[PDB]
């Protein structure tokens, strides 16, 4: 769909269901890493470091 | 220059804080049992609450559980010693945590990812520290052995007195979850079959296994008395030196305990026939016990009147072996924070190559009060020679506040729990609820209860749970099993 | 309180000893090679067991750092113009910083627990000595190094030590930890270190060891000794609350820089050197020069000449600090700035020319004293900086025949370089007789010119105080090393 939240379970919390939107990536735990590998995650769907919450990353798609 | 202990956490076989370590210790019991499938074993090391602290599962799956308690014990400090963790950012806090144990990363390495560099190493022990804390001071391990409690304290407390540090964290970490560990140990033949650590006895034969942690919150007694901070004890001197040129690496020497003793008492302004205990490093051997017993009698127990009470903590939970010099201080902390000296198990018969009579010296085996300063002494020698020495004297609406609903209602219980407790009784609601108000950091999510008494107090936080500054009940972590697959 | 350096002795890839250092540097020349990508030793299974007294198979389950700190420990007081037989009982103290132990690793695929403590690195040389000074060994990371220096420093000025033995090594022997490395994302792919270049992609792996010799000022003066640097001001600080663990932090090391340099005494545009500690990484780079213009580079007429030994050797991670330091003091004895290699076009991302600093790429005379600055940033976020200035019958002895001839070719051979040839031989006799010990088999050689002397030496390749000048450097000792490696 648009949100389709199912790749934030790099994160490690079990199924994707736990991950909360409306936060910030550095209180959950997001390093430069995980960062760009999330960014690189995107493609079979600024962007990110103005987008703290996964709400606002959806919003572009 | 003195420098000021205002507070201090642990975490020992069957004792989880210092109301349950000063419990344990009086009641005369040993932790030392047998292997959860001899020696004192901590339970579910695996479980760690990652949330407080921002640390995603999949980090903390490969964390080594030695950072994760030495950051819980430091939390546990600062919530302990009065001070808010939030206003020590941007500060020149030290750091001194003396490890010497990395069996996790072999565990991993016998049987890739990015969070291994970041987990298996030394010093991100103390860094995790500073980068939770946000201290400028200087943070680093030292790996000295089973003395480096005491040299990370004695670097703490040198720190202190040039004043590049106001505020140092000092202490020590060990934990045994690899048996390859245990293996290389038995190899050496020094653990005893009984898997008792008989000091100063005629049964030693050795030691037996050990695990916990502690740390410590060290300040200036100037800086402490200005702040109007409550102050655990007052660490006089410390030196710390090595025995040279002995018979054998691993021996001892008897000439550089001495000298290091005499040093050591001759800066602190503390002449013998009033020191009324000493923390004995014996940890149930043949060896190096007489060596220590005639060091001590030639140093403290020349000259005096009276026996020396002397005593172990070995003999309850074990040797820690990486934190055996910061358990001892706790427990000579505690010791004169209460004015009582706890009995030392393990002694029916004085060893005959110790010569106690002679040696003006006593094995405390007895819970009686202490009476007149009072002086103690905590000495940790290590392995491979280094001895250190430190001489401590005495001091001269409700809110509760959680990040989880779960946690809140933790936090009442304990709450509740405390206050029925003979020990919150001596402190006035007043003074409860100022130190809640205003030592205790608020959370996001929090609970406030009203009352006229303080037992109608505790039944709501109860019921919830389904100006001096008096101490807290530290924080109830919510721990989640977290270990490599 | 200034700490004075009389000594140092190093072990690095293509350099055997500060001499060989030196030429290496001079000649701008690089020592990583490939895998036998990165600086590598000769062998590091061979030991000389029979010198420290250690039997075969302790030598075996020995770990080689332990060996390597113990050698480098024994060159540097031999160097140092001490007798170490006169160290006996005495407060002397060791700080060594070590970060790996792959040797445990290797024997987990009773002299086995003795052969495998970081701690003992240290330990060790206080049996070894008969000191009794502190003897701890200190786990920062990439700045454990420079972290004991300042250590060591403190101590003495304290009054708790009277000679102190400051230092670090780091080895690399298992495959395993370069996994690891390999699977961070840190290693360059070109094997190269870009340092302050547009290159930069990585740092590679060294392997090697260093120790310094740290004395009061006044007591050295007092003493007599050969000053070969002062140490003004040491600080340790950490990032604190930076943008990431592993990243570091720019107020922090502007901080520190601020503070060590204010302790000193030590005002801006009077520093001819800084060694840089740039990891050839895109990230650290940046925030290194943007501290090193905001400290440094403002209130300076001139750009501040900056460098990394990392470019010639390669990163070491537990001897990069005492490296810089040894670097920094050659160049300070020697007078001249050695030229930093893998420099081509300046970073975009840094303003060299705003920043006031410009990278020494080529070989000129220092002139003004003269001070230098080196800087050691730790994984975990830990920063140290340390400020050094500028200093205000031939008797041959060995344990072997073997040994005795292989000490007589290598003095020899010393006496043929140019650098020997700047000392008078009463001046090598009288240093030879008081500043060398007397060993179990002993040669004297006699001669009216310093070539027959030197022709005798190759041919054969008592109160001596009283025949008898000054106190000039010798070369050190002839070690016969044996393989010792576990089975
Ligand atoms: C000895 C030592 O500490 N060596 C590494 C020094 N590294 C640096 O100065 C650069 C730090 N680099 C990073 O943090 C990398 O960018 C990471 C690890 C890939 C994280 O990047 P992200 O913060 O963009």
């Amino acid at each position: 769909e648009t949100v389709r939240q199912l790749t934030a379970h790099v994160l490690g919390l079990t199924a994707a269901a736990d991950v909360e939107m409306t936060r910030s990536f550095k209180d959950l735990g997001f390093d430069s890493l995980m960062s760009v590998e999330l960014r690189d995650r995107l493609c079979a769907a600024t962007l990110l470091y103005d987008h703290p919450s996964p709400a606002e990353t959806a919003e572009f798609v | 220059e003195p420098i000021a202990v205002i507070g201090l956490s642990c975490r020992l076989p069957k004792a989880s804080g210092p109301q349950e370590l000063w419990q344990l210790l009086d009641d005369g019991a040993s932790a030392v049992t047998r292997v959860p499938a001899w020696g004192g074993f901590l339970d579910r090391v695996d479980t760690f609450d990652a949330g407080f602290f921002g640390i995603s599962p999949r980090e903390a799956a490969a964390m080594d559980p030695q950072q994760r308690l030495v950051l819980e014990l430091s939390w546990e400090a600062l919530e302990g010693a009065g001070l808010v963790p939030a206003t020590l950012r941007d500060t020149g806090l030290g750091v001194f945590v003396g490890a010497a144990r990395d069996d996790y990363a072999t565990l991993y390495r016998r049987r890739v990812d990015h969070h291994a560099m970041t987990g298996l190493h030394r010093s991100l022990i103390a860094n995790r520290i500073s980068y939770a804390l946000g201290a400028h001071g200087p943070s680093m391990v030292v790996d000295t052995g089973c003395s480096s409690s005491l040299v990370a304290v004695h670097l703490a407390c040198e720190s202190l007195r040039r004043g590049e540090s106001d505020i140092a964290l000092a202490g020590g970490v060990n934990l045994n979850i690899a048996a390859e560990s245990a293996r290389e140990t038995a190899a050496f033949g020094g653990l005893s079959p009984d898997g008792q650590c008989f000091t100063f006895d005629a049964r030693a034969n050795g030691f037996v296994r050990g695990e916990g942690g502690g740390l410590v919150v060290l300040k200036t007694l100037r800086r402490a008395l200005a702040d109007g901070d409550l102050v655990h004890g007052v660490i006089l001197a410390s030196a710390v030196n090595n025995d040279g040129p002995s018979d054998t690496l691993t021996t001892p020497s008897r000439r550089a305990q001495e000298s290091l003793l005499t040093r050591v008492y001759r800066r602190a302004g503390v002449t013998p026939t009033e020191v009324g205990y000493v923390e004995l490093h014996g940890t149930g051997t043949k060896v190096g016990d007489p060596i220590e017993a005639a060091a001590l009698g030639a140093v403290l127990g020349t000259g005096r009147d009276t026996p020396l009470p002397v005593g172990s903590i070995k003999t309850n939970i074990g040797h820690l072996e990486g934190a055996a010099g910061i358990a001892g201080l706790i427990k000579a902390l505690l010791q004169l924070r209460r004015r009582r000296l706890v009995p030392s198990l393990n002694f029916s018969t004085p060893n005959p190559d110790i010569p106690l009579d002679a040696l003006n010296l006593r094995v405390q085996q007895e819970s009686a009060p202490w009476a007149t300063t009072l002086v103690a002494g905590v000495s940790s020698f290590g392995m491979g020679g280094t001895n250190c020495h430190v001489v401590v004297s005495a001091a001269p609406p409700w809110v509760v506040s959680a990040r989880s609903p779960q946690a809140l209602r933790d936090q009442a219980g304990r709450l509740a729990a405390w206050a029925d407790s003979p020990a919150g009784r001596e402190a006035s609601p007043v003074d409860i609820g100022w130190s809640l108000a205003t030592s205790r950091t608020h959370f996001e999510y929090r609970a406030v209860v009203s009352g006229s008494d303080r037992d109608e107090l505790v039944a709501s936080l109860r019921a919830l749970a389904s100006a001096a500054r008096v101490e807290l009940p530290t924080y109830a972590f919510q721990r989640s099993r977290h270990w490599l697959e």
